[PDB]
RNA sequence: UUUUGGCAUAGUUGCA
């Protein structure tokens, strides 16, 4: 569940709960982190 | 209002009654292809395998029709459904009771359309009998419809990013009536002004027209390679 | 979407015969060998090299569709020589004049790199 | 006392092929010496070809009167 | 975006050529010199490096979303 | 004229105009009214002097501008109405000059004549020697054309981008161009082409491409869809929440996977979906719940490259999901040079396939001879030919139209000196057998754009499913897929057939069948 | 004095240069805006 | 919301009486390509209207020297009416009078 | 088949070399327009002095267009035909034409030589200005370029006003394109609907779905237009 | 009846090319043994790139397709290596593949380079063949690039990357006696490097009885391999095919 | 207050006013972007620039879709005030008609 | 354990 502030780009573990705010600077757009899954590109 | 319902193009009477979204339609891009027959059109492998044919089961193709509904539709050619005598439809993308898959004559198979299917293709606008003609499916690996390049003016298409529909007869007698009225091969000559329709085209033409000047010589091995492509050769070299 | 895979224009897959031969009926001493998955590379050596026979009477190739992998050599010959023997004997002339190049390519680069 | 030509026409032809061949489909009996075909359409084709097609095409003329004709009595085209 | 790997024509390499190429150019070369030195002689490969617009450059002014 | 000259209590926007025939003087200030600069002549001299081209070679750490050039009386906008009272001079080298006169009492003079075009008809090289409905037809491809958009894609989040791998910016290019950015955004590649018939694969307005080229990233693209969606709560008549749809607690589904999804019903970036994999899991409560999450379109295919997640305008959590699709030329995908030249790949071949020159060069495209000869597309050769000599000189050529320094026999004359055929021929081998192709080929580079109309975004085809729920007929909706039309003019032309069985399985059995009971003695449906 | 006719191709080019400096391709809207 | 409404559908005029309302004034921006983008920021539409009836504006007139663009125009029902701004062309914003 | 094989030996193209002239064609070409311009001002002197006197049945401004555009016309055909005599065989825009591949005759003359008069509704460039086409000319100017006569070729390249009036030429195509496509169908759909439902009858009469007779026998003769051709009577023109 | 006594001349040898020639040949073997340098010659190149972490400008297939084209030494392993598709493994063990490591974090404000000297082999005699290098991509402060990449064996048909050939300049009949091609103007054309004429011909006098012979090549390798390992390879794969073609007719005729 | 103005983008009273280009990659906005349009809802909106014919001058014509031989129309509009044009003709009866 | 869906507009664009 962590996000990534577009602004200050702080990790924040943020619930489905609660509304979306960054916890040390107040921006309000945030993106989703990385997925860990294997990820493979042929390098055609 | 009941009247606007009815008038104007988008009417009842002339939005979906003369005119009407059809079942079994396809549509692309067409390029050219000279080493298909004019009768032939190319086909992408995904609108055949997503597109199908009801084939009714007989003694002569049970075997055939079977081995089609073990491959299903995951695999290419193969079947969507199977209409019993009773009328009842079995799908093949999720059912894999071995039960559901016998056959048994008076059976139906809307087995994926192959390689030799009669198909009518068509270019909007349609503006006289060839601009819709029969064709032969013929699956190539691809993601548009390949054409012979000689039926290009009748349909008064070009290469230039230009779609065109192709419309699958679902029946065994629309199927024998596009094989006896609607095949290319019998639109060559129109009845609008008593000449082909069709000719030979751009490239080909020059070329020809280039081939057959008086010193135009050709050595032996030339010739034979040439005459590879002839397909209608009798297979005796002519004497130089 | 459609595209197909690259590996599958030099690779068999199950249950395909590499090369395929069948007698053609219209003419005698005639025979056409359909060879899967290959391309103008053999094609037109093998074809060439056929010509250089003189007891050949016809020796030609086409691939019947470049999205296809086949090639179909025709080739007829006199009564008394048979179309295999001459296809076999062009590919034995063939191997040879390969090896013999790979020999004196390789003397060459001796005597340049010794030069 | 039959006023209409005796060639079959195309649309004659087309739906006589298209029948027959759907009839094949059904399972119907072959009137002809069929070898090897599966295909319900050539095997009518073949039946067309010997006049062997049990179908009698009832013209309409345009007064109410019709005349039927055997496949066998017309010529194929 | 970024200089190409290959040639795309005759598949020359051409991604190791870039920075020398600009920094020829920083010693006052015309761009015909500048290509001869780093020796692309046929005009294929001359074409990438001649018609290259490096965008990436202007990509990374933008702070990263980390 | 001396006042608005002079920046005095006329500004520069005023036109003035005086019918001398009528005796009116029809002074203008309102806007609305279109105008452009003219350079201000005086007794058959310009007044714009050298030292006015110096300071403006200064332009920078001078504080020297166009405004001061206004300023100083030297240049002024002339509107349309006032054009009709003015005598203008196309160019002050021979137009004003003392000869057999024409008109010895010029107004103005022209700062070139090149500015009467657009923005998408000045990237055309050499568009006076087209025929101009080519020049329109490029001024719309280029519209078309694809490129890098804009610098700050990657945090922009449109419905639809197409961004080229590789972009160049012209070998053969025009003045203009320098002033659109075309040179920091091009929307192209520079591509050596064959002119040359071949195979028979690129007749008919197609293109033949090499295979080799494209898997070196040849006019490679990366096209980015952008997906939103926002859970709403409408007074307590339902509220959707995003949430990962369980296969026990939702009783409406489809047979689509779920677990792509993470806990907050939302699909990382980095994942690879299917024409019918769920990105945004969204559940609505049922007055148990139901399930209203969005599927990528059918045909469509890609990896989720970005995810963000805010609060709309009225504070709902909403988020926008771009997905990535790299886009690799393939038969179908169209091209087109900056001439009109419109067309599609009919087929790709490998190098060794290509034709090549004496020293090795295989073109990147060829095109067919045909194209040319009723397209009258004269430019494109001249491009063709320029390219050539820029890319051996090292110099990126000019293209300005009305440019009488450059014409095609000073581009052949340089181009022999690069031991090369003076027009551009070349003797090309074939790839096939090696042979020497009879005739010599015209090849060299040109400036192709790949236009956004992929075969892939305009595939489609259809064996039954969505129905409409009134006319009971096929019908668009979560793709192209909904069947085609077999509109008026289809029906009439299986009329002329006489094909009656297929006209009637078209327009009955296989677009809406149904039966209904009717009484005998009545007419109406029992 | 005055610029001889083999001068004018960079001078004019220049000019305009000069004018897409100052102005830019958006005056229209812009300027209309501010009004 | 009355600006917005207007900017959001193109629809000008008095929201409730938008049948008679003149369309496509605003339109979303075309982000395509860049050139694509400044062709769209300069860009003239001609109504039709009762005026475009009685004399034909299709057609390219020669006022349009240097003011418009000689060849740019989208194909189809819309060649001639929908036009690109030169590229040195300034649209006067006007002034008073006074 | 066998003819785009054999172009692979063969080869075709078109180039730059193609639409060159050689030096001897270009000053042919450049005095015949001299001789235009300048009777065309001896013309254009007539009508000043009021020594040109108008046809029967025309105005004067119509007599003295008719002179001036029939004098461009034989010059722009005239530097046409020279340069077409000025082809070599090699030249693959002549190998293109005469094949009837592509293109045409004129089409070469305005690639080599002139490009020719540019017309808007079938006159010469209007006066839009106060008595001018442009603001680069006198007025009332009737000379050649002033009205939109395009000398330069498009190998030669269009001047500002040429190329502007060309525009103007060009953009009359593109709208007749437009009405053309806008009145596709219209007619059509007219008359296939007035007579969708005339039928060749069993008795090879002609009739409507109310079954009235149309034509006794269709075409007057019974005939279909596929298999009939063009003949000549051997009886009708010889003399007694 | 018999195969031609094909004669060769190597006139240049470098460390990027070679050039040569071969006579008394058909124009068949000389152009099939082109066709073959450009796409038959199997070397070693970067398949299946698994990223790791990559938060570059470049979407993650862009730094795979890069990564791609990357040409690696492969002059004397390729031959003892063996087709992944072919081996019996979890498709990477040492006998079928090479692999490659990438792990570049830039953290200085200044702009950093990943070049292909930061692709690290696990094994010495692959490595990539600049090791100016081949710039890769380019990193800002805070930004990372980390993969997992593999190095199969494959040739040129398959897929461009394969390509060792930069350019195979291939030429015969240079003044054109044999009229294999018909100059419209034969004075306006240059003189190809290998023309004996003298300046004052444009082509040699016609040859009814010519044939085609002395075919001059120049293959330019991209690095991977030497150019006269390309040639040797070339010949060798050629001969194999041939052989494998043989071994099936047989086995079809019996 | 009495409302909310959009604002197109790099007026004079956009924040993006007379920013050096590095500002405008800080806040992620790019320099080679125009502007010239405003963001409704998030949407990029421009508004094509209408033509419509001059006001306040007299225009004469030939009508003969009418009965007269002439007119001089003038779309009369007053000066910054008063949006609705008030459109006066005067007309010449055509002689014909008797 | 077998679903699915907003109608009507307006604009833009492709081919004929
Ligand atoms: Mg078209
Ligand atoms: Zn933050
Ligand atoms: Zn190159
Ligand atoms: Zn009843
Ligand atoms: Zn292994």
């Amino acid at each position: 569940m962590i996000y990534i502030c577009g602004e200050c780009h702080t990790e924040n573990e943020i619930k489905s709960r609660d509304p979306i705010r960054c916890r040390e600077c107040g921006y309000r757009i945030m993106y989703k982190k990385r997925t860990k899954r294997l990820v493979v590109f042929d390098a055609r | 209002s009941l009247k606007q319902r009815l008038k104007g193009k988008e009417g009842r009477v002339r939005g979906n009654l003369m005119g009407k979204r059809v079942d079994f339609s396809a549509r692309t891009v067409i390029t050219p292809d000279p080493n298909l027959s004019i009768d032939q059109v190319g086909v992408p492998r995904s609108i055949a395998a997503n597109m199908t044919f009801a084939e009714i089961v007989t003694p002569f193709n049970i075997d055939r029709l079977q081995e089609l509904v073990r491959r299903g539709n995951s695999q290419y050619p193969g079947a969507k459904y199977i209409i019993r005598d009773n009328g009842d439809r079995i799908d093949l993308r999720f059912h894999p009771k071995p039960s559901d898959l016998h056959l048994q004559t008076g059976y139906k198979v809307e087995r994926h359309m192959c390689d030799g299917d009669i198909v009518i293709f068509n270019r909007q606008p349609t503006l006289h009998k060839m601009s819709m003609m029969g064709h032969r499916v013929r699956i190539l690996p691809w993601s548009t419809f390949r054409l012979n390049l000689s039926v290009t003016t009748p349909y008064n298409a070009d290469f230039d990013g230009d779609e065109m529909n192709l419309h699958l007869p679902q029946s065994l007698e629309t199927r024998a009536e596009i094989q006896e009225l609607a095949m290319v091969p019998r639109m060559i000559v129109t009845p609008q002004s008593n000449r082909p329709v069709m000719g030979i085209v751009q490239d080909t033409l020059t070329a020809v027209r280039k081939f057959t000047k008086r010193d135009v010589f050709l050595e032996r091995g030339e010739v034979m390679n040439l005459l590879m492509f002839l397909s209608t050769w009798d297979g005796k070299v002519p004497q130089p | 979407m459609n595209a197909p895979p690259a590996f599958e224009s030099f690779l068999l897959f199950e249950g395909e015969k590499k090369i395929t031969i069948n007698k053609d009926t219209k003419v005698p001493n005639a025979c056409l060998f359909t060879i899967n998955k290959e391309d103008h590379t053999l094609g037109n050596i093998i074809k060439s090299q056929l010509l250089k026979d003189p007891q050949v009477l016809f020796a030609g190739y086409k691939v019947p569709h470049p999205l296809e992998h086949k090639i179909i050599i025709r080739v007829q010959t006199t009564p008394d020589y048979s179309p295999q023997e001459a296809f076999t004997n062009a590919i034995t002339d063939l191997i040879s004049e390969l090896s013999l190049l790979e020999e004196r390519f390789r003397v060459a680069i001796k005597d340049k790199q010794e030069g | 006392k039959r006023i209409t030509t005796p060639y079959m026409t195309k649309y004659e032809r087309a739906r006589v092929l298209g029948t027959r061949a759907l009839q094949i489909a059904m399972c119907a009996p072959v009137m002809v010496e069929l070898e090897g075909e599966t295909d319900p359409l050539l095997i009518a084709m073949k039946e067309l070809k010997a006049r062997k097609i049990p179908i009698i095409i009832r013209r309409y003329l345009p007064d109410g009167s019709y005349e039927d004709w055997g496949v066998d009595e017309l010529i194929i085209s | 975006m970024i200089i190409p790997v290959r040639c795309f024509t005759c598949g020359k390499i051409v991604g190791n050529k870039w920075e020398a190429y600009l920094g020829l150019l920083q010693a006052e070369y015309t761009e015909g010199d500048a290509l001869d030195a780093l020796g692309l002689k046929r005009y294929c490969c001359r074409r990438m490096l001649l018609a290259h617009v490096d965008l990436i450059e202007k990509l990374l002014n933008y702070a990263p979303l980390e | 004229r001396k006042l608005r000259r002079q920046m005095d209590i006329i500004v520069s926007e005023v036109s003035m105009i005086r019918d001398i025939r009528e005796r009116e003087i029809r002074i203008y200030t309102d806007a609305g009214r279109i105008c452009r600069p003219l350079l201000i002549v005086e007794k058959q001299k310009l007044l714009l002097k050298k030292r006015h081209i110096d300071q403006l070679k200064e332009r920078e750490y001078n504080n020297y501008s166009w405004q001061d050039l206004v300023a100083s009386g030297v240049v002024e906008y002339i509107d349309t109405l006032e054009e009709e009272t003015v005598m203008l001079a196309m160019t002050p080298d021979d137009l004003q000059e003392k000869e057999v006169a024409y008109c010895s009492t010029y107004t103005h003079c022209e700062i070139h004549p090149s500015m009467i075009l657009g923005v998408c008809a000045s990237i055309i090289p050499f568009p006076d020697h087209n025929q101009s409905p080519r020049n329109t037809y490029q001024s719309a491809m280029g519209k078309q054309a694809m490129g890098v958009y804009i610098t700050n894609f990657h945090v922009r989040m449109d419905t639809l981008a197409h961004v080229l791998y590789y972009p160049q910016k012209p070998l053969v290019t025009t003045r203009s161009m320098e002033y659109l950015r075309f040179r920091e955004l091009p929307a192209g590649i520079n591509s050596i082409v064959a002119i040359a018939s071949y195979t028979g694969y690129n007749q008919e307005d197609s293109v033949i491409m090499n295979r080799s080229a494209v898997d070196r990233g040849f006019f490679r693209s990366v096209f980015y869809r952008s997906y939103k969606e926002q859970e709403s709560k409408k007074g307590f008549d339902q509220e959707e929440v995003f949430e990962k749809p369980t296969r026990e607690t939702c009783q409406g589904m489809r047979h689509a996977i779920y677990d792509k999804l993470d806990d907050d019903g939302l699909i990382a970036p980095g994942v690879r979906v299917s024409g019918d994999d769920v990105i945004i899991g969204k559940t609505v409560t049922l007055p148990t719940k139901r399930d209203c999450s969005t599927f990528l379109r059918t045909s469509e295919t890609g990896i989720v490259d970005q995810v963000m997640v805010t609060l709309n305008q009225e504070g709902y959590k909403f988020c926008k999901i771009r997905v990535r699709s790299v886009r690799i030329p393939q038969i179908g995908d169209k091209f087109a040079s900056r001439h009109g030249q419109k067309g599609t790949c009919g087929i790709q071949y490998r190098q060794e396939d290509m034709p090549f020159t004496c020293e090795g060069i295989t073109p990147d495209i060829i095109i067919n001879p045909h194209a040319i000869p009723s397209r009258m597309t004269i430019g494109h050769l001249i491009e063709c030919l320029q390219g050539k000599v820029s890319a051996n000189k090292g110099e990126i050529g000019d293209a300005t139209p009305f440019n009488d320094a450059v014409n095609v026999q000073k581009i052949s004359n340089l181009l022999s000196d690069y031991g090369y055929h003076l027009r551009g021929n070349e003797v090309l081998y074939n790839g096939f057998t090696g042979r020497k192709i009879t005739s010599q080929i015209f090849i060299g580079p040109t400036y192709y754009q790949r236009l956004k109309h992929m075969v892939d975004d305009k595939i489609h085809s259809r064996a039954r499913g969505p129905i409409q729920i009134l006319n009971r007929q096929p019908m668009e909706g979560r793709s192209r897929d909904g069947g085609l039309r077999f509109g008026e003019m289809e029906r009439d032309c299986q009329i002329a057939h006489g094909a009656a069985q297929f006209l009637r399985e078209r327009l009955f059995e296989a677009s809406d069948p149904y039966q209904v009971h009717v009484c005998n003695l009545c007419g109406i449906m029992a | 004095d005055e610029i001889t006719p083999d001068l004018w191709q960079e001078a004019c080019w220049i000019v305009i240069s000069s004018y897409f400096d100052e102005k830019g391709l958006v005056r229209q809207q812009l300027d209309s805006f501010d009004e | 919301d009355g600006l917005k409404y207007s900017l959001a559908t193109g629809n000008w005029g008095d929201q409730k009486k938008a049948h008679q309302a003149r369309a496509g004034v605003s339109q979303v921006l075309n982000r395509l390509t860049f050139a694509s983008t400044l062709s769209h920021l300069r860009r003239l539409n001609s109504p039709i209207g009762r005026d475009g009836k009685l004399a034909k504006p299709r057609q390219l007139h020669n006022t349009l020297w240097g003011m418009v663009c000689p060849a740019e125009t989208p194909e189809g029902h819309a060649v001639g009416l929908v036009k690109n701004l030169a590229l040195m062309a300034y649209i006067s914003v006007g002034s008073q009078p006074s | 088949t066998v003819i785009n094989n054999w172009l692979l030996i063969e080869g075709h193209t078109i180039g730059i070399g193609d639409s060159i002239a050689d030096s001897k064609t270009y000053q042919d070409i450049q005095n015949t327009i001299k001789k235009a311009k300048q009777d065309v001002i001896e013309v254009i002197e007539k009508a000043h002095n009021n020594e040109l006197e108008p046809t029967p049945g025309n105005t004067l401004r119509q007599t003295f267009e008719n002179q001036v555009n029939r004098i461009l016309n034989d010059a722009r055909d005239k530097t046409g035909s020279s340069a077409q005599k000025s082809l070599s065989e090699y030249n693959n825009f002549k190998s293109m034409v005469v094949s009837g591949a592509k293109g045409s005759k004129i089409n070469i003359s305005q690639v080599i030589a002139v490009v020719g008069q540019q017309n808007v509704e079938g006159k010469r460039i209007p006066f839009g200005f106060k008595h001018r086409t442009l603001p680069h000319f006198i007025k009332d100017d009737y000379g050649p370029e002033s009205r939109g006569f395009v000398e330069n070729s498009y190998l030669a390249g269009l001047t500002p006003t040429e190329f502007f009036f060309h525009a103007m030429g060009g953009r009359e195509g593109l709208i007749d394109t437009a009405v053309k496509t806008a009145e596709t169908g219209y007619i059509q759909r007219r008359l296939i609907k007035s007579m969708e439902s005339v039928m060749v009858k069993y008795d090879a009469t002609v009739r409507n779905s109310i079954n009235q007779v149309v034509q006794l026998r269709y075409g007057e003769d019974g005939l279909a237009g596929e298999s009939v051709e063009f003949q000549n009577l051997a009886t009708l023109k010889p003399s007694n | 009846p018999y195969a031609n006594q094909p004669t060769v001349r190597i006139t240049e040898l470098t460390d990027e090319n070679v050039k040569f020639i071969i006579e008394n040949t058909d124009l068949a073997v000389a152009n099939s043994i082109r066709r073959v340098f450009i796409a038959e010659v199997p070397i070693i190149a970067i398949d299946w790139v698994q990223i790791d972490a990559n938060s570059s400008v470049l979407h993650d297939e862009f730094i795979a397709h890069r990564l791609g084209l990357i040409p690696l030494t492969s002059d004397d392993i390729v031959d003892k290596l063996q087709y992944s598709r072919d081996c019996t493994c979890e498709e990477f063990c040492p006998e079928c593949s090479v692999e490659f490591t990438l792990d570049v974090r830039c953290n200085e404000d200044q702009t950093r380079h990943v070049t292909s000297r930061d692709l690290i082999s696990n094994s010495p005699r692959v490595i990539p063949v600049t090791s100016d290098d081949i710039l890769i991509v380019k990193l800002r402060k805070g930004q990372e690039l980390r993969l997992r990449a593999y190095a199969k064996k494959g040739f040129g048909k398959e897929h461009a990357k394969w390509n060792p050939t930069a350019g195979v300049a291939f030429e015969y009949d240079p003044d054109n006696a044999l009229r294999h091609t018909v100059y419209p103007k034969p004075e306006e054309w240059p003189k190809s490097e290998y023309s004996e004429l003298d300046e004052d011909e444009s082509q040699a006098p016609y040859d009814p009885n010519g044939k085609p012979e002395r075919f001059y090549y120049n293959v330019e390798s991209c690095g991977s391999l030497r150019p006269e390992t390309i040639v040797l390879s070339a010949l060798s794969g050629l001969k194999k095919k041939l052989s494998d073609l043989q071994t099936q007719l047989s086995h079809e005729i019996q | 207050f009495i409302g909310k103005i959009p604002i197109m983008l790099r007026s004079t009273y956009c924040l993006l006013n007379g920013l050096t280009d590095r500002d405008l990659c800080e806040l992620n906005e790019c320099p080679l972007d125009p502007g010239g349009y405003f963001i409704i809802n998030g949407s990029e909106k421009v508004l094509i620039a209408q033509e419509k014919m001059a006001t306040n001058t007299v225009y004469v014509f030939a009508k003969k879709d009418s009965k007269y031989a002439y007119t001089g129309e003038c779309r009369s509009c007053l000066e910054n005030s008063s949006r609705p044009t008030s459109t006066i003709w005067v007309s010449m009866l055509a002689r014909g008609g008797q």
